[PDB]
RNA sequence: GAAGCCAGAGGAAACUCUGGUGGAGGCUCGCUGACGUGCAAGAUCGUCAAAUCUGAGCAUGGGGGCGAAAG
């Protein structure tokens, strides 16, 4: 048919331009022409075809608007290039902008003018224009519904920023994404914040006559000087983008955590605890006081919210370099562990808990407690330096706890306790034994701080109740905890 | 198979834009000043229809020369402090050059 | 709050001086008149309208 | 060991112990 | 089997928490209750009488209005009448005060009560504070502290006759006597419960012996 | 005295042995301190000198503190 004819022009015209590409300088406005059809057939098979071409015809590098007998040839295809590639990416435009529904008969136009800016994104991003073909990507990942060309343009973002080690493309995408953003007034779907998260920028005798042989020397030296002033002057602008790109990426964080924007506080507080450590010192210290008000604005869902910000606040301080500055940055994490014990009862009462890689934004407000109690009982670092005192504290409002709190989690609050026992052992056998309770005051249980409450003048006898709770997960936890505390 | 987008914004990033912009804010000169001295002998020269040698020869050549102060000169510094200028890593490995520069000079002294 | 330090750290605000004010102890901003002279006392151009 | 093993989210889906 | 019991039945009473209904819930907590005093399975409960205070009806004033008691044994859900009303209140109140009791009562004994009823004891103290800073309803205040009151009591009790008890970690024969010679009625909390069923029960005497005289009256 | 190559004998092959040929080696013969890491009460690992000999010609870098370097 019609389709048949132009089966025959485009195979032609491909052919022509990957054999002889400098001859044959008109096809790529003969392509938009023939593209010009409205056959829908012919339409979708001419925006492939226009996809392959301009594919394996764009050169590894940009080139300049002329303005102002081979190289009058190498002008005139460049320049013809050029247009018809701006001329593809408006098509490619306005084909996505259209209207997705028609009669099922197969994928449709905006599906294949994704699919084709996804190869794009992913083979020539060096190339002009790279702007406008990323406004594409992300009007279309700006609508909150997940569709397969949002998961299709997702993964394309993905791997751009897993692979761009230049970092033009990774800034021109974050600029975008933070407008995007801002101007969408932070209602996205989380996922365009973990691209944040993936990007990678912030991780045979030949003759040789006389003549031949000198010029060859020339060269060599020419580019030996060369590449050394390409290893400074690369190193100088790598650290500039990563500068710019981290400064777009904390704005967006810090305005939305202003902002308080439910569903994304996860993706943002996993973001600014994977980055404190390549932003300076100063805001490091910042950042802490930050996500302290914070705890003190939920203290004014927030449970969630409280567990979040410790769980950040911790796993900040037990990254290395942090570890290392702790006493020179003065970084005290005092708060954060009495706010902890402090909530620990509201949180045995909260009927809440159990409703539900990563490190940080976790679904379920239960393992975000047993994350925090890890951090302050069973830390990375300093394991065996951890105060007694707190030690016994921990332990005593965590039966407490796990007598008041629902079958898994009390599981898993067990566990958390015989490994503590397990780690400290002779630290807290005193909490069991009762010959060895001290008797220098008494036990205060609605105390205001971990060592204001004498955890040492009391004694666990919480036991008489999880050895008769309801499920034999627990009560094998507890029978596993008495058994390790007699094998001390 | 089957083959949100819709007046100049003024940044400061000079040592004497800053002084004059303390100049502002300390209550020193005030606007009536700032228009007097405007009206000065660089003033009133034509910028518009100059061809871009002739306006980059008396660039280079016709600085006007006022006072800095230390204070805008660190406010500058600060405003064009990078982000990732100090990271720990960088200050740390800093510290750790500048302890083994003094061992390595204490030794050649041995 | 802590979180616009933070904000206006990684971007200054347009007229940021690094100074604090007497009269309120905020930190000292100057107005969009106050950058237009600026502009006008540093290229000098139309040091008065009109 | 344990902390671990239960921290890891996975372990609270919510499957009632009739339907093993 | 009392696992996949209480498994589903905890899972039925938080389906839909919903003010609507309350009493679905309160039925099956008074059915556990009822199985925990049978066996000796412990069944944490307090977060679930804790939820139903902490619901959204509790907080905002009542709505004064004339209508009949709810009959908290044939209910299934709430007339949409029984919104805002203060009758309404006042019963979800009661039964809540109730169960609270049974199941304190029920636990009156054992060697760490007073920790058992250290959360809920400062929930309740909060909840004062926070309704006396809420509503107007005085019965249920007065209920609430004479019931945290009781609470504090025995916590003291236990406490008072711990002190002397040897609990080694190889050695728990003195903790597996406790007081196994002693009575629910002699504990604070058991006095406080056998008046209250005294009460519940002169009540219920005088309402259905009352309905009887007006069906006899409208005969 | 290693790679590489040759012949004989077993192994389906990959291989193994023997006899050799060969003559590459940060291989041999002639007459320690300084630090760093440490995640404990110090273990282990890493880095720095000791840099073909020699005639006649020739150039360069030098102190300290501050600082991320640029200065």
């Amino acid at each position: 048919e019609q389709i048949r004819q132009a089966q025959e022009e485009l195979a032609k015209i491909a052919t022509q331009l990957n054999e002889n590409p400098e001859e044959y300088p008109g096809h790529f406005k003969a392509l938009a022409r023939i593209g010009e059809t409205p056959i829908l057939a012919i339409q979708k098979l001419c925006i492939v075809t226009q996809m392959a071409v301009y594919k394996d015809v764009i050169p590894g590098y940009r080139i300049r608007p002329l303005g102002e007998k081979e190289v009058k040839r190498l002008r005139t295809y460049e320049q013809a290039l050029v247009a018809g590639y701006h001329g593809y990416l408006k098509t490619l435009a306005t084909y996505a902008a259209s209207s997705i529904p028609e009669d099922r008969k197969g994928e449709p136009i905006s599906s294949i003018a994704f699919t084709c800016a996804c190869e794009l994104v992913n083979a020539v991003p060096h190339f002009n224009f790279r702007g406008d073909l990323l406004r594409i990507l992300v009007k279309k990942l700006s609508t909150r519904k997940i569709d397969r060309d949002f998961v299709k343009c997702r993964e394309a973002l993905e791997k751009l920023f897993q692979d761009d080690e230049e970092g033009n493309a990774s800034q021109e995408a974050v600029s975008l994404l933070s407008k995007m953003m801002k101007a969408r007034e932070y209602r996205v779907d989380e996922s365009v914040l973990n691209l944040f998260l993936h990007l990678r920028l912030l991780s045979k005798w030949e003759f040789r006559t006389k003549k031949q042989r000198k010029l060859l020397k020339a060269e060599k030296e020419a580019q030996k000087v060369m590449e050394q002033a390409d290893a400074t002057v690369s190193h100088e602008e790598r650290e500039r983008i990563q500068s710019e790109i981290l400064k777009m990426v904390f704005a967006t964080y810090f305005r939305i955590l202003k902002a308080r924007v439910p569903h994304l506080m996860g993706a943002v507080l996993e973001g600014l605890a994977k980055y404190a450590h390549l932003i300076n010192q100063d805001f490091f210290g910042d950042l802490l006081e930050a996500l302290k008000d914070l705890i003190r604005d939920t203290d004014r869902d927030t449970s969630r919210e409280s567990l979040l910000c410790t769980v950040t606040a911790f796993a900040l301080l037990e990254g290395q370099d942090a570890h290392n500055a702790r006493s020179d940055l003065h970084l005290d994490l005092s708060f954060f562990i009495t706010n902890l014990y402090r909530s620990l009862l509201s949180l045995s009462l909260n009927p809440d808990l159990e409703l539900g890689n990563n490190k940080i934004n976790l679904q379920t407000t239960t393992v975000l407690l047993l994350r925090c109690l890890t951090s302050v009982l069973l830390p990375p670092w300093n394991i065996r330096s951890v105060p007694p005192i707190r030690l016994a504290a921990f332990c005593k409002q965590l039966m407490t706890l796990a007598l008041q709190v629902p079958e898994k989690s009390s599981q898993a609050i067990l566990g958390l306790l015989q490994d503590v026992v397990h780690t400290h052992g002779r630290k807290v056998a005193a909490l069991w034994n009762t010959e060895e309770r001290k008797g220098d005051g008494t036990y205060k249980p609605l105390s205001e701080t971990v060592e204001g409450s004498n955890p040492f003048t009391t004694t666990i006898w919480e036991g008489e109740l999880l050895r008769k709770h309801y499920c034999p997960k627990v009560r094998e936890g507890l029978k596993a905890m008495e058994k390790e505390l007699r094998s001390i | 198979p089957g083959l949100w987008e819709e007046r100049p914004n003024i940044d400061i990033i000079t040592a004497e834009a800053m002084t004059l912009a303390h100049q502002l804010a300390t209550g020193e000169k005030t606007k009536a000043d700032l228009i007097d001295e405007g009206y000065n002998k660089y003033a009133f020269k034509q910028k518009e229809g100059l061809p871009d040698w002739f306006l980059e020869d008396e660039a280079k050549h016709d600085k006007p020369i006022k006072p800095i102060t230390k204070e805008a000169a660190q406010a500058i510094k600060e405003k064009l402090r990078a982000l990732n200028a100090r990271p720990i890593k960088k200050v740390a490995e800093a510290r750790a050059r500048r302890k083994l520069r003094q061992a390595k000079k204490l030794e050649k002294l041995k | 709050d802590a979180l616009q330090n933070l904000l206006d750290s990684i971007e200054v605000p347009e007229g940021w001086t690094g100074l604090t004010d007497p009269n309120t102890g905020k930190p000292l901003n100057l107005s969009r008149d106050e950058l237009e002279l600026i502009r006008k006392v540093q290229q000098g151009l139309i040091p008065d309208d009109v | 060991n344990k902390a671990a093993e239960m921290s890891v989210d996975d372990f609270f889906k919510g499957g009632f112990e009739i339907l093993s | 089997l009392i696992y996949p019991l209480v498994q589903v039945t905890l899972g039925a009473m938080r389906l839909i928490p919903t003010a609507i209904y309350f009493p679905l819930r309160f039925h099956l907590i008074r059915s556990l209750l009822r199985l925990s005093r049978a066996t000796d399975t412990y069944i944490p409960l307090a977060s679930a009488l804790l939820e139903v205070l902490q619901s959204a009806e509790m907080k905002k004033p009542p709505k004064s209005s004339t209508l009949k008691p709810l009959d908290f044994a044939t209910a299934y859900k709430t007339p949409k009448s029984y919104l805002r009303t203060r009758v309404y209140q006042d019963g979800v109140g009661e039964q809540v005060v109730e169960l609270l009791s049974e199941f304190f009562v029920l636990w009156s004994r054992n060697i760490a009560f007073p920790e058992f009823a250290l959360p809920t004891i400062v929930a309740l103290k909060r909840w004062m504070k926070e309704m006396r800073k809420g509503n107007k309803n005085a019965k249920l205040g007065s209920s609430l502290v004479v019931l945290v009151q009781k609470l504090e009591m025995n916590a003291k009790f236990i406490e008072e006759r711990r002190a002397k008890v040897d609990f080694a970690p190889k050695d728990r024969a003195q903790v597996d006597a406790f007081l196994k010679d002693l009575e629910w009625e002699k504990t604070p909390l058991g006095a406080y419960v056998v008046a209250q069923r005294k009460l519940r029960e002169e009540r219920k005497r005088l309402m259905e012996e009352a309905r009887r005289e007006e069906e006899r009256k409208r005969r």
